[PDB]
RNA sequence: ACGGGGCUAAACCAUGCACCGAAGCUGCGGCAGCGACGCUUAUGCGUUGUUGGGUAGGGGAGCGUUCUGUAAGCCUGCGAA
RNA sequence: CCCCGGCGAGGGGAGUGAAAAAGAACCUGAAACCGUGUACGUACAAGCAGUGGGAGCACGCUUAGGCGUGUGACUGCGUAC
């Protein structure tokens, strides 16, 4: 039994007691989250299109950490012409564990 | 006040040799040819970073215009007849359940038909 | 038991004493200095007379036994080079390299 | 002059080795572009 | 979630017969392109050969429309200078009738050591007749 | 009041310009003289 | 003398509906500049608008190296450079 | 002092010393350059040698899985400063 839902701008297909990793939410770490956006769901040939939204359909998952993820490095390069310029970044992240598809 | 330059112009030598492993001949032992390579690496890198969201839809969209295919449809009207039904899902989802899951594919497909006529 | 015998500052090139150190890695000491002896090069000279030395040491310093021991490693290394001058026509001068050698030679029963 | 050459001590002029037009063997049909 | 990518393996290759007599040459080699490919199957991966095999009987029975079977004209060069070399369709169907349609698919397939690999389950013969009958192929009636 | 706390008044310790230093410090290859001439050379430029 | 294969349309003309397509626009997350208004500042925070390709060149803010003071201090043979 | 060797060069023990990989070609002992061993790749394959994707293999972990390190078949893009 998986389901669809959009977070962050993006969209994941995701099952129960998986961890997933999102953009950054403004939860704290151990608190319940819940996804009243799903886009379908399916369950052993019984599939739920939603229309844009399986009403009555939420996913509940819990914030389980925080963090940066690894750095990339970004290179600006124009040659003959004296110019280089050089940055860094690494992107937020928020880890969450689904806990309940309820249909 | 006369400063030597040994031990800093080593460490700003050996810092560009460590990410200039793994290349051919002296692109990974001689500085002038490293240091000129670890740039080139990183312009490939910041113009792939957009060819890899440009490649993947790429992927997905002939994923989904074969298993379309095979339920009787192309793509061009999979595409209109599931925004018709105010169907929202992405093509990086739908390349996917193209995969995994082929009678929930085939349930999207009866669903844009169903928009169409 | 490893045992050690060198060679050092040998007079020839590396290149062409590994030419005869790769004839006889892996092999018995016994099958190793037949090879040597009917081996028409001079660094077969070289290496036969680093290979004995060896041979000796692990019977006297070490109390091996002559009919186990193999040669498990044989490596050269390049040395100090002495510096002459050539005079070639019309003035010029050429630098001469006269390269030398470190030969290693490893013997041990195990 | 070259007076204090360390490489090559003996001697002092030496451009009749490397410049083309200074060498024994130099013809002045080589430089035709007139 | 990383995209699937089909591992080279565990790929599933099936093996079909097609009769070529009195199909279009072009048309003909679109789809024969697509199967040896693998476009469409939706474990498509652009790296890894996920086609099919597949058998043409008849290949010096099939059809080019216009004043082709006179005017079209294969070209290639030996190497040596003064070197160039031509045949007309019709010469091509009566010396070498396989090489017709094998030079049609070899230009509509990518280049590169993925794209002969992909060449090479292509089975052209000139008769009715294949000694493939072990393989079972599937009859694909386009 | 120590010898290691004393600091100067905000704005009187402006650093000098450091010609040809490289890329980033914007005053690199040229000093800023620009590409060639009279002006650009040791000792140049036209009397008053 | 179509980029190639090939094409009697997979060419040309007219009409129509789909879709592909960029670092353009939108979505989500982050940083900075310049304005405006404020939980009130003591010069920093909050809300909002907008901006951030760049040579010559102008302006602003920093990193690191050797030496002097703070230092007859602090670290260090239980291991400094 | 003992052993191999030409009553050599050079080396292996022994001994001195805190240390001899402090042995007189002697403190520390970087880089270019040259080797030995091991893992993986490589003999139907065309180009600034990387970058994006990615199978397989080897070694570590730790598990009711898929992470780390090394290598990189195949494939999109890509003519140094
Ligand atoms: N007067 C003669 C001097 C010769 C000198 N060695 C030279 O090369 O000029
Ligand atoms: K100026
Ligand atoms: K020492
Ligand atoms: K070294
Ligand atoms: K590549
Ligand atoms: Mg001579
Ligand atoms: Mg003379
Ligand atoms: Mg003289
Ligand atoms: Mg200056
Ligand atoms: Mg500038
Ligand atoms: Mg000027
Ligand atoms: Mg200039
Ligand atoms: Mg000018
Ligand atoms: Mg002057
Ligand atoms: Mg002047
Ligand atoms: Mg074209
Ligand atoms: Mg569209
Ligand atoms: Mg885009
Ligand atoms: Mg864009
Ligand atoms: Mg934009
Ligand atoms: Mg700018
Ligand atoms: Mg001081
Ligand atoms: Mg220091
Ligand atoms: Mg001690
Ligand atoms: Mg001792
Ligand atoms: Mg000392
Ligand atoms: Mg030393
Ligand atoms: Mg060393
Ligand atoms: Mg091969
Ligand atoms: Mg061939």
């Amino acid at each position: 039994m998986y389901a669809v839902f959009q977070s962050g701008g993006k969209q994941h297909r995701v099952s129960e007691g998986q961890t997933v990793r999102l953009e950054k939410l403004d939860i704290a770490t151990g608190e319940t989250v819940e996804f009243a956006e799903v886009l379908m769901i399916a369950n052993g040939e019984e599939v739920k299109i939603g229309v844009p939204f399986v009403d009555g359909g939420v996913i509940k998952a819990e914030v389980v950490a925080h963090g940066r993820g690894e750095k990339v490095k970004i290179v600006k390069f124009r040659r003959r012409k004296h110019y280089r310029k050089q940055q860094g970044h690494r992107q937020w992240f928020t880890d969450v564990k689904i806990t309940g598809i309820s249909a | 006040a006369r400063v030597k330059r040994g031990v800093i112009a080593r460490a700003r030598h050996k810092k560009i040799l460590k990410q200039a492993k793994g290349y051919y001949g002296a692109r990974s032992r001689v500085y002038r040819v490293a240091f000129q390579a670890v740039i080139k690496a990183g312009q490939y890198a910041y113009r792939d970073r957009r060819q890899r969201k440009r490649q993947f839809r790429q992927l997905w969209i002939a994923r989904i215009n074969a298993a379309a295919r095979q339920n009787g449809i192309s793509y061009s009207k999979f595409i209109n007849g599931l925004k018709k039904a105010s169907v929202e899902i992405d093509r990086k989802i739908l390349a996917d359940i193209a995969v995994f899951d082929k009678v929930a594919f085939t349930a999207l497909v009866e669903k844009a038909k169903a928009a169409l006529a | 038991m490893e045992t050690i015998a060198k060679h050092r500052h040998a007079r020839s090139s590396a290149q062409k004493v590994r030419l005869v150190a790769d004839l006889i890695r892996g092999k018995k000491v016994s099958q190793a200095l037949d090879i040597l002896t009917y081996t028409n090069k001079k660094a077969a000279v070289l290496v036969k007379k680093v290979l004995e030395s060896a041979i000796a040491n692990a019977e006297h310093n070490d109390g091996a036994d002559i009919d186990d021991l193999k040669v498990t490693k044989i490596f050269v290394d390049e040395g100090p080079s002495m510096k002459r001058i050539m005079p070639r026509a019309k003035g010029r001068a050429d630098r001469i390299l006269k390269r030398t050698s470190h030969i290693t030679v490893v013997v041990s029963d195990r | 002059m070259e007076n204090n050459s360390r490489t090559m001590p003996h001697i002092r002029r030496t451009t009749h080795i490397m410049k083309f037009a200074h060498r024994n063997s130099f013809d002045f049909h080589f430089f035709n572009a007139r | 979630m990383k995209t699937f990518t089909a591992k080279p393996e565990t790929v599933k290759r099936d093996w079909y017969v097609v009769d070529a007599t009195g199909k279009t040459l072009g048309r003909l080699a679109t789809e024969l392109a697509r199967r040896l490919r693998g476009k469409h199957k939706a474990e498509y991966t652009p790296h890894v050969d996920t086609g099919d095999y597949i058998i043409v009987l008849n290949a010096d029975k099939v059809a080019v429309t216009g004043n082709k079977r006179t005017d079209k004209v294969y070209y290639h060069h030996t190497g040596h200078i003064g070197g160039i070399k031509q045949a007309t369709f019709e010469e091509m169907i009566a010396r070498r009738p396989e090489r017709v349609i094998e030079i049609a698919v070899k230009g509509m397939l990518p280049k590169g050591p993925l794209g002969r690999a992909m060449f090479r389950k292509l089975k052209v013969y000139a008769g009715n007749e294949h000694n493939h009958a072990a393989q079972q192929p599937q009859v694909l009636d386009i | 009041m120590r010898l290691n706390t004393l600091s100067p008044a905000e704005g009187s310790k402006k650093a000098g310009k450091r010609l040809g230093r490289g890329i980033g410090s914007g005053l690199g290859k040229t000093g800023g003289r620009g590409h060639k001439g009279q002006k650009s050379r040791s000792g140049g430029g036209v009397r008053r």
